[PDB]
């Protein structure tokens, strides 16, 4: 959401730059690739966060198993 | 200028050495992309709630920074920082809020959930009777969808079960860990109609129905005498309730006056 | 509400159930993280049980503590003051119980409650505040409510009130 | 489908290093190829996020469906424990 309108501010600052002053641009630019680099991390570790979302969720059907089988247990205690 | 930033990441590696040697807004800048660079890396490599004192010891962009971590961070150390976030008390909160109810999948993380809302309202065999569950719960699909309460032949069907469902509790007259949501169980089937809270739910569910039909969208006024008769029939079988019949009866009278108060004000 | 029509059901029904006070409140919690439901609805249902239900008072007082931990005390105020404005001596009752033991709350109540047409029918003589003062007695906040002098000793029931007392 | 088995950072990398090379430079077509470059990466990184947000948007409602339906099973156990 917000990343896109970063990342789109970025590529307009990149285009401003390429279109004192010149070490205050190249500070500038340097600047919104240390923030791109700081999204691009953060899309990684969105990723590493879904993975591990996955295996959270195969660990949830793994117990959903186990409570399955209790609940067989459950059943004949009942 | 770059110097003045690789001597910024020196000198906030505590605080007060930090804020000493910190001595006119893109320097700010670079010492905000600083804490965003010890930040990612203390997400790569707890302290991150040390940083987050730090800056609120110091100073917008912590908003993003916390942003940042509630997105990295899944499910433990997510709920530490959230309680961290309550012992602190713009659009940003929001945002997080958000997020933070759209990851969510309500199973077990509802009790998170309520404490993100209470902290943004202080911001702001057997034979089994198959159609007698297929009624029901098409009927409970009714109430679901208020938005099919509007045709002809989906009324038909809600004029046709709702009596006979109706028929079935006037006839039983009973004469008398915790779980979440309604139970959709063929099996048992015979719990739900001892218990007379579940016929509660039920009536309460269809009074809430009626008031919202008597608050295009017109129907005909035969349906309305239908609704006022079923009704008062519904007000009938709540003054049935052997504990407290007609004094729960009138609260659900001051309840509905209140909810049309309610409604006329907003 | 047009759209969680079995949240508010559910409240409805449990705090329709026969008297603990905790495990109702993980139910509270429990709702409002399914149903989506607004705090502030949901404090107005537990506010109108609570004048529908004079009985059982401390249970809902303590309920009403432990919920207004989690929140802002100006919302109380600024609810009561949406009830006054709505219109019944419940609200009088409610509004006596909650400014006696706890949640104390005197001057948003009397700005939400006139003040020149007062002085003007006591520079000519030589609503819901008097209910206040009938159901307050039924006492410091009383005595700052009197601060016209004999206003109130002018009505016959603030009198049988302070007789009563 | 090509950009997810693809996928990285490697991009990233080459694209600091040019960022790099171009800052030496100024002390031409580089730079425009360099901020292509920047701008296609941006719009492979928000895919990659859209496509992990809707996969563990399905994982959740799949696990949500799945703790429900156990969560009925252990709930019809306990009330036929609690009739008994």
């Amino acid at each position: 959401a917000g990343d896109d309108r970063r990342i789109n501010l970025l590529v307009k600052s990149f285009i401003k730059w390429c279109n004192e002053e010149g070490y205050s641009q190249y500070q500038r630019m340097l600047s919104t690739l240390s923030q791109c680099e700081f999204s691009m991390g953060k899309t990684l570790l969105v990723y590493d966060m879904n993975l591990r979302e996955m295996e959270n969720y195969e660990k949830i059907y793994k117990e959903i198993e186990c409570s399955i089988a209790g609940a067989h247990e459950k059943i004949a205690e009942c | 200028l770059p110097e003045a930033r690789t001597r910024f990441t020196k000198s906030t590696r505590n605080i007060k050495p930090l804020l000493s040697t910190f001595s006119e807004n893109e320097k700010k800048c670079t010492l905000d992309q600083a804490f965003r660079g010890i930040l990612e890396e203390e997400i790569i490599n707890n302290v991150l709630a040390i940083i987050s004192l730090a800056i609120g010891g110091v100073t917008s962009t912590p908003f993003v920074l916390l942003g940042d971590v509630l997105d990295c961070l899944p499910l433990d150390q997510c709920d530490t920082i959230f309680t961290f976030v309550e012992k602190n008390v713009k659009n940003y909160l929001l945002r997080m809020c958000n997020d933070l109810l759209r990851r969510l999948s309500k199973s077990q993380n509802t009790v998170f959930c309520g404490r993100i809302q209470l902290f943004l309202a202080r911001l702001f065999s057997i034979p089994i009777d198959y159609n007698l569950y297929r009624k029901f719960w098409s009927l409970q699909d009714y109430f679901r969808n208020p938005v099919q309460c509007y045709e002809k032949i989906s009324w038909k069907t809600f004029l046709k079960y709702s009596e006979e469902v109706l028929a079935v509790f006037k006839s039983y007259k009973l004469d008398d860990v915790y779980f979440a949501k309604f139970l959709t169980s063929e099996k048992l089937m015979d719990l739900q109609l001892s218990d007379s809270n579940f016929r509660r739910h039920i009536l309460l569910q269809y009074l809430i129905l009626f008031q919202y039909l008597k608050g295009n969208y017109v129907l005909t006024d035969e349906q309305s005498l239908w609704i006022e008769d079923t009704t008062k029939s519904v007000y009938q079988l709540l003054s049935e309730n052997p504990p407290d019949g007609e004094r729960f009866s009138k609260m659900v009278e001051h309840i509905l006056n209140t909810e049309e108060n309610w409604n006329s004000w907003k | 509400l047009r759209e969680e029509n079995e949240g508010y059901a559910k409240l409805i029904a449990e705090l329709g159930q026969d008297l603990t006070s905790d495990l109702i409140l993980e139910n509270i919690k429990s709702l409002i993280g399914c149903f989506n439901l607004d705090p502030n609805r949901v404090l107005d249902v537990i506010l109108e049980v609570f004048e529908c239900r004079p009985e059982h008072d401390d249970f809902f007082i303590s309920l009403l503590e432990s919920y207004m931990s989690m929140c802002e005390p100006q919302t109380l105020c600024h609810i009561l003051g949406f009830k006054f404005k709505f219109y019944p001596s419940s609200l009088y009752r409610v509004a006596a119980v909650l400014l006696q033991f706890n949640l104390i709350d005197l001057d948003d109540l009397y700005v939400h409650l006139i003040m020149d047409e007062h002085k003007r029918e006591i520079a000519e003589a030589k609503n819901q505040k008097l209910g206040l003062l009938e159901a307050l007695l039924k006492w410091q906040h009383a005595q700052n409510i009197m601060d016209p002098p004999y206003y109130a000793a002018s009505h016959k029931l603030i009198a049988l009130a302070i007789c009563k007392l | 489908a090509e950009v997810d088995l693809r996928d990285y950072k490697y991009t990233c990398q080459e694209l600091q290093r040019l960022m790099a090379e171009i800052q030496d430079l100024k002390s031409a077509i580089e730079i425009e190829e360099r901020r292509i470059q920047s701008c296609v990466h941006f719009m492979t990184l928000k895919k990659l996020n859209r496509l992990a947000h809707i996969r563990l948007k399905k994982g959740r409602d799949q696990t949500h469906e799945a703790k429900q339906k156990v969560d009925a099973y252990h709930l019809q156990l306990q009330n036929l424990l609690y009739e008994v």
